[PDB]
C-alpha cells in the first residue's frame, strides 16, 4: 500500500536551487561532496504543476456544478431548476464524499433563485479536501485544517557521483560607451554545477484513501502525482540555464509492507571519465538484487529506461513507456 | 474568586538529590524551605529560568543571606557570615514563614488589588488587549506568520496553565521586545511605544552545586552597601508610569528586580487555573540605565567608553554546554563578577567548592524585536570524573591543565577566526561568512576537544604532549579554508582571503 | 529481548531547544525522535497517551560522527501578493516581506547503531517492518536507511553492539586491536537534555529533562570493513543470518 518511486535524471550545467550564498545545496555522502536539490524545491515544483492540471481536469470536463445527480436531482429539489446551486455554490477542488456536503448543505433554506449568501458552511472545502491536501500536506495560504500532513514522503535528491561547484565568471556590459571603453557593467561570479541526480518519493495510499474516499478519485490523484513527479523540474534559473529534462530511469514499485529507498546504493561515489547513466542503472539493479534476495517479499516492480543496452532484472518487468508504467502500476496497486 | 499564589501552588519542576526518579511540581515556599532535600529546581524556558533564579536568589538573600552587610570590615565579615549559614546546611522554616508573614498578601498572581509584579491599573486604561499569544514565547502573535511553534491563529486562544503563565510572564518581564506594543492612556496621555528588556540578548551564568541550598547561597552577589531597597513586589505603592524610576544601590536594584521595562497582566479564568487573556505594554517611558552592572553577565568594553554585555550566539550553542566550561580559564576579562566573588578561594567555602558546576541560560535575539534561539548549558560532570578517578596529584593536575589549555586556546582561535572572516568579507567587496564559518568551526572543533581530554589520537597532534598540542588551530584552518574556498578563485579574493588567512598560524607553537 | 535499529541514510536531524526559525540538531539521536518514529510506526495520533513507550532503554553506538551542515530553507517566497502563509490576525504581509526564512541545521553522513531494550520491543519491531505512517529520521523529508531494523530479535542486544557488528572503514594501524567507539547510556554523566516525550500534540508540546552519559568503549578491530563496497556487503551478510 506504499507506492515508492525512484528516478535517475541527469541535469546539465545549471543551478537549480542555490544556497545562502549562491552555491547549489550540497550534502557530503559517503565521504564525498554531492550537489543536491532540496525536497521542498522538487515539491513546490510538482505541486505547482499538479494543481495546474488536476485542478484543471477539468472545469471544462468533469466540473463541480455537474452534481445534483445524488442530492439535488434524485432527491426532489427542483429536478429541473437544478441550477439552484450550482449557481448557488460560487457566490479549490474537492473529491466526492466531501462533495456530499457540496450538494447537501446546498439545499434547504428557501431557496432564493426566484431572482444565496451562506458560505461559512461550504467554504470548508479544504477542511475535508481539496484532495490536494490529502496528497500533500496542508495548503500554504490557509490556517491548519485537522490534517496538517502528509502521506507523500519526499526525499532530497543528491548526485550519484562527487561533483564540485564550478565558478562561472560573468559580466554585465553597459550599452552607453564613454571615451574610456571596456568599462563593463558589473563583473561578478556565479556558481553552477552539473550531474546525474537520484530522486525518490513515497505515496501511502493505505492511510491515504481514508481521508478521502472514492478509490477512483484517489487513483487519479496518485497517477497524476507520479506523472508530475517525473515531468516537473524546478524553476530555478531555468531562464538562464535551460535544464529541462526527463529521468533517464524510472522505477515505480508497489510494496504492501513498508516503503524502501535505494539511496545507500549510491553511497560509494562513482568515479568517472565515462558516462554515469548506464553505470548508475546497472548499479541500482545490483543493489536491488542483493536487497531483494536478503529481504524477500512479494511486491510489484516495474521500470522504464531510455537505454536498451542493459537488462534490469531486479527492477521488475520492463514496461515500454512512463505513462504505460504508471497506468499498469496504479492499476496493479488495487 | 480565582486566585493563584506562588507560595503553595506547584509551578516549579523540582527533583531531589535522591534516586532521581519521578520529579514533581513544587511551589516557591515549598522548594525553598526543603531546598536541602531537593537537588535542583528548573522550568523549561531558559529565559524564565534566568529570571526565576534571580528572584530565588533574591529571596534566599532576603532571609538566609540577610542581604545586609554589617559595619566592621563589611565585605569580609559578610563572607564569613554566609560561610556560617552554608556550614549549618539548610534554611530556617520560621524564617521562611517570617518573611512571607510580611508579604503573605503580595504573591497572588490574580489578586484583585495590586497583584504579583503586574500593574493592576493597567486593567482599565488600555483600549485593546495584547492577547496571550504575545505573552507566550514561541507563539505566533498578530503580525507574525502562522508556521512555527504550533499554529495559533490569533483566535481560539489556547488558554495557558497558570504555571506556563508565570513562566512566560516571568520571561517576558525579563527579555522583552522593543516597539509598538499595546497603547496606554496615562493621565490622558497615550504613548504606544515600549523599551527593550533589560537582559534581552544576553547569556546568564549561574553556579549550581550538589544541593539546591548551596546553589542558592552561591548565587548571592555581594549586596552593594547602600540605601536598602526592595524588589518589585515589596514596594508599598504602585509605581508612576511617568517620572524617573526609583534608584537602588542595593542588590534589589542590581538584580534588575526593582523596576521592569514592561507591564504584563493575566486575565484569570473562572476556574482559577487558566489564563484566557493578557496585557503586555510599556510600564516606564523615560530611559534609565541600571548602575552597578549585572554580576551574572559578561561585559566587554567598546570604543568611546561604553560597556556592553557580550551578546549571545547560537553558533556557540552548536555544541552543547560550550559556555558552561567557563569555570576553567579565567580567561581574560571574560568572567562574571558573581563568579569572581563566589567561585574562588578568597571566599570561605570549604568543600562545596570542590563540586561546583556552572550553568548558562542564553537566548540570542536582535536588540529590537526579533528572536532567534534559546539554549541552556550545564557543565559536563565527566570533566570532574576524569580529574577524580585517577587519584594521582601530578596527573590530577595534568588533566585539568589539559582541559584549561584546550578550552582557552579553543575560544581564542574562535574569536580570531571571527575577525578573520569579518575582515575577509568586509575587504573582499571593498558579513555572511561569519555564520557559516563559526557554525562549522565549533560543530567540527568540539569532538576534537573531547578527543584531547581522553588523550586519544587527535587530528594534527597525537597524545602525550603537554597541552592542546595546537590541533584545533588546524581545525580552524579547515573550517575557514572550506567556507571561503569556492570563492577565492580570482586573484583579488585569493590575495585578500590569504592575507587574512595568515593569522590563524599564530600562536602555533611548534613541536 | 530487543532489536537493533540502524540509523543511517543521507541525512539525519534530531532537533531540540529550537522554537523559532533557526533549527538545530544534536550530534547523536534523541529518544524523543526515535520514540516518535516508533509511535508513528504503531499508529498513535498526536495527543494520545505515550505511556506505552515508557520503560524503554536506548544505548546507541556511534559508528561515524558525521559532519554537520546548515540547510537554508525559505518558505513562501516568489508567490504572488495574495498567497503566502497567513498571519495570526489574518492580514498578510507585503510580498517583499512575505516569505519567512528558516535556516534549519542537520547532521549529514553519519550512522548510528541503537540497541532498543523494552517490553514492547517485539511489537515495535513488527511495526517498523510494516508501519501506519512513513517512518523518518528526525524530519519528514529525511528518508531512512533500508536496513532500518538491522537485527529483529536478540537477547542482550548491547553485547551485540560491543561485539560482532560491522563498522564503516576508518584508519586502523598495523596489527592493531582495541579501536574505540563511543556509545551513550542513560555521577559521571555528560549532559542533561529535554528528551523524554510526554505529549506530542501540536497544541501543547511537552517534554522533560533526561540524563545522558557517553562511555567510549573499545571494540576489536575485526569489525572495520574495507575501503569501499565492503561495508554494505558485510552488513548484508550480517542481516542474512537473522533468520537463524
Amino acid at each position: 500500500t506504499f507506492v515508492d518511486i525512484h528516478a535517475i535524471q541527469t541535469l546539465p550545467y545549471s543551478n537549480i536551487n542555490r544556497d545562502d550564498l549562491g552555491s547549489p545545496k550540497t550534502v557530503v555522502y559517503g565521504g564525498k561532496e554531492r550537489t543536491r536539490v532540496s525536497s521542498q524545491s522538487w515539491k513546490r515544483a510538482v505541486r505547482h504543476e499538479v494543481e495546474a492540471r488536476l485542478g484543471d481536469k477539468a472545469v471544462r470536463t468533469r466540473r463541480i456544478i455537474s452534481e445534483i445527480a445524488k442530492r439535488l436531482r434524485e432527491r426532489g429539489w427542483d429536478a429541473d431548476l437544478a441550477d439552484a446551486g450550482a449557481r448557488q455554490v460560487v457566490l479549490f477542488y474537492l473529491p466526492v464524499p466531501a462533495i456530499d456536503e457540496l450538494a447537501a448543505i446546498a439545499d434547504e433554506h428557501r431557496d432564493a433563485v426566484a431572482k444565496i449568501l451562506p458560505a461559512d458552511r461550504i467554504t470548508e472545502v479544504l477542511k475535508s479536501r481539496n484532495v490536494s491536501v490529502n496528497l500533500f500536506g496542508r495548503m500554504l495560504a490557509e490556517l491548519p485544517s485537522t490534517e496538517v500532513d502528509g502521506a507523500v514522503q519526499f526525499a532530497h535528491a543528491f548526485t550519484v557521483h562527487g561533483t564540485t561547484v564550478e565558478v562561472d565568471f560573468f559580466t554585465a556590459v553597459d550599452d552607453i560607451p564613454k571615451e574610456n571603453d571596456h568599462g563593463s557593467g558589473h563583473m561578478n561570479a556565479g556558481q553552477f554545477s552539473a550531474g546525474t541526480f537520484y530522486r525518490y518519493a513515497n505515496v501511502n495510499l493505505d492511510r491515504l484513501v481514508e481521508n478521502t474516499g472514492d478509490a477512483q478519485t484517489a487513483r487519479t490523484a496518485v497517477a497524476e502525482f507520479l506523472r508530475a513527479f517525473l515531468s516537473t523540474v524546478p524553476s530555478g534559473k531555468q531562464n538562464a540555464t535551460a535544464a529541462m529534462t526527463l529521468p533517464d530511469l524510472v522505477h515505480i514499485a508497489v510494496r504492501f509492507d513498508r516503503p524502501i529507498s535505494f539511496a545507500p546504493a549510491f553511497e560509494t561515489a562513482l568515479y568517472g571519465s565515462d558516462g554515469y547513466t548506464l553505470r548508475a542503472c546497472q548499479e541500482l539493479n545490483n543493489y536491488a538484487e542483493r536487497l531483494r534476495e536478503v529481504w524477500p517479499d512479494d511486491a510489484i516492480r516495474g521500470y522504464a529506461t531510455v537505454e536498451n543496452k542493459t537488462d534490469l532484472a531486479a527492477l521488475g518487468e520492463r514496461y515500454d513507456s512512463y505513462p504505460a508504467l504508471i497506468d499498469a502500476m496504479v492499476a496493479a496497486a488495487f | 474568586p480565582p486566585s493563584f499564589d506562588v507560595t503553595i501552588a506547584p509551578w516549579l519542576i523540582a527533583r531531589s538529590r535522591d534516586v532521581l526518579a519521578a520529579p514533581e511540581m513544587l511551589g516557591l515556599r515549598d522548594v525553598l524551605i526543603r531546598s536541602h532535600e531537593l537537588s535542583d529546581v528548573e522550568i523549561p524556558l531558559p529565559p524564565g529560568a534566568a529570571v526565576l533564579w534571580r528572584i530565588l536568589a533574591l529571596i534566599t538573600a532576603r532571609i538566609t543571606g540577610l542581604d545586609q552587610p554589617p559595619n566592621k570590615n563589611p565585605k569580609r565579615k559578610w563572607q564569613a557570615r554566609r560561610s556560617q549559614i552554608l556550614s549549618k546546611g539548610r534554611l530556617d522554616p520560621e524564617a521562611v514563614d517570617a518573611y512571607f508573614a510580611d508579604y503573605s498578601e503580595r504573591f497572588d498572581l490574580f489578586h484583585p488589588e495590586r497583584p504579583w509584579l503586574q500593574d493592576p491599573r493597567l486593567r482599565e486604561e488600555c483600549p485593546k488587549t495584547s492577547g496571550v499569544n504575545k505573552l507566550a514565547w514561541g507563539r505566533t502573535a498578530g503580525e507574525n506568520q502562522v508556521w512555527l511553534g504550533g499554529h495559533h491563529h490569533d483566535l481560539d486562544p489556547h488558554p495557558l496553565d497558570s504555571a506556563e503563565a508565570v513562566w512566560h510572564l516571568l520571561a517576558t518581564l525579563g527579555y522583552g521586545p522593543s516597539g509598538m506594543c499595546t497603547a496606554r492612556v496615562v493621565r490622558g496621555r497615550s504613548e504606544r511605544n515600549v523599551t527593550a528588556g533589560p537582559l534581552r540578548g544576553t547569556v546568564s551564568y549561574h553556579p549550581l552545586g550538589r544541593t539546591l541550598f548551596e546553589s542558592l547561597i552561591l548565587n548571592i552577589p555581594y549586596p552593594g552597601t547602600g540605601a536598602a531597597d526592595l524588589a518589585f513586589w515589596e514596594q508599598p505603592e504602585l509605581n508612576d508610569p511617568l517620572g524617573l524610576p526609583e534608584e537602588s544601590a542595593g542588590l534589589a536594584g542590581i538584580l534588575r528586580l526593582d523596576h521592569f521595562r514592561h507591564a504584563v497582566l493575566l486575565h484569570p479564568s473562572p476556574d482559577g487555573s487558566h489564563v484566557v487573556d493578557a496585557w503586555v505594554t510599556w510600564a516606564w517611558r523615560e530611559r534609565n540605565i541600571s548602575p552597578e552592572l549585572d554580576p551574572y553577565l559578561i561585559y566587554q568594553t567598546s570604543k568611546e567608553g561604553r560597556v556592553y554585555p557580550r551578546p549571545a550566539e547560537a553558533e556557540r550553542a552548536i555544541w552543547r554546554d560550550l559556555d558552561a566550561l567557563l569555570h576553567y580559564g579565567e580567561d581574560g576579562n571574560y568572567r562574571p563578577t558573581i563568579l569572581d566573588n563566589c567561585t574562588p578561594l578568597a571566599q570561605v567555602p570549604q568543600e562545596v567548592l570542590d563540586s561546583l558546576r556552572l550553568r548558562a541560560f542564553g537566548f540570542d535575539q536582535d536588540g529590537q524585536a526579533r528572536d532567534k534561539q534559546w539554549f541552556t548549558a550545564t557543565t559536563p560532570a565527566v570533566l570532574r570524573w576524569l580529574a577524580d578517578r585517577e587519584t594521582d596529584d601530578n596527573e590530577n593536575a595534568r588533566i585539568v591543565r589539559r582541559i584549561t589549555l584546550a578550552r582557552k586556546a579553543a575560544e581564542a582561535l574562535g574569536r580570531r577566526l571571527e575577525k578573520a572572516c569579518k575582515e575577509a568579507w568586509k575587504e573582499s567587496n571593498s558579513g555572511p561568512w561569519v555564520q557559516h564559518g563559526m557554525s562549522r568551526y565549533w560543530a567540527k572543533a568540539e569532538p576534537v576537544f573531547w578527543n584531547i581530554v581522553y588523550d586519544r589520537p587527535a587530528q594534527g597532534y597525537t597524545p602525550g604532549m603537554a597541552g592542546p598540542g595546537n590541533a584545533f588551530n588546524l581545525v580552524a584552518l579547515a573550517a575557514y579554508d572550506e567556507v571561503t574556498g569556492p570563492y577565492c578563485e580570482r586573484p583579488r579574493v585569493a590575495k585578500v582571503v590569504e592575507r587574512h588567512r595568515s593569522t590563524l598560524f599564530s600562536n602555533w607553537t611548534p613541536k | 529481548s530487543g532489536f537493533l535499529l540502524r540509523l543511517a541514510g543521507p541525512m539525519q536531524s534530531w532537533g531540540e531547544h529550537s522554537m523559532f526559525g533557526e533549527r538545530d540538531t544534536l550530534p547523536y539521536p534523541s529518544r524523543s525522535g526515535l520514540i516518535g518514529m516508533f509511535a508513528a510506526a504503531q499508529g498513535v495520533r498526536r495527543g494520545d497517551p505515550l505511556d506505552r513507550y515508557k520503560e524503554l532503554k536506548f544505548t546507541v553506538r556511534v559508528d561515524r560522527p558525521g559532519v554537520r551542515l546548515v540547510d537554508f530553507h525559505t518558505i513562501g517566497g516568489g508567490l504572488p501578493k495574495e498567497r503566502t502563509v497567513p498571519t495570526a490576525a489574518g492580514e498578510r504581509r507585503d510580498p517583499k516581506k512575505a516569505t519567512i526564512v528558516t535556516s534549519r541545521s542537520y547532521l549529514a553522513d553519519a550512522v548510528f547503531t541503537v540497541a532498543v531494550t523494552g517490553p514492547e520491543a517485539d511489537t515495535i519491531a513488527d511495526a517498523l517492518a510494516a508501519p501506519y505512517w512513513q517512518p523518518y529520521l528526525g524530519r519528514r523529508a529525511f528518508v531512512p536507511d533500508p536496513l532500518l531494523v538491522l537485527r529483529r530479535r536478540v537477547a542482550d542486544p548491547v553485547r551485540e553492539l560491543v561485539e560482532a557488528v560491522p563498522l564503516p572503514h576508518r584508519r586502523v594501524e598495523e596489527d592493531a586491536a582495541t579501536v574505540l567507539v563511543d556509545l551513550i547510556y542513560e555521577t559521571r554523566t555528560l549532559t542533561v537534555l529535554n528528551d523524554v516525550p510526554l505529549s506530542f500534540d501540536s497544541k501543547s508540546r511537552r517534554y522533560s529533562t533526561r540524563q545522558i552519559r557517553v562511555v567510549p568503549t573499545e571494540v576489536p578491530a575485526t569489525l572495520v570493513a574495507g575501503p569501499g563496497r565492503d561495508y554494505q556487503n558485510k552488513l548484508f551478510t550480517y542481516v542474512k543470518q537473522c533468520a537463524e
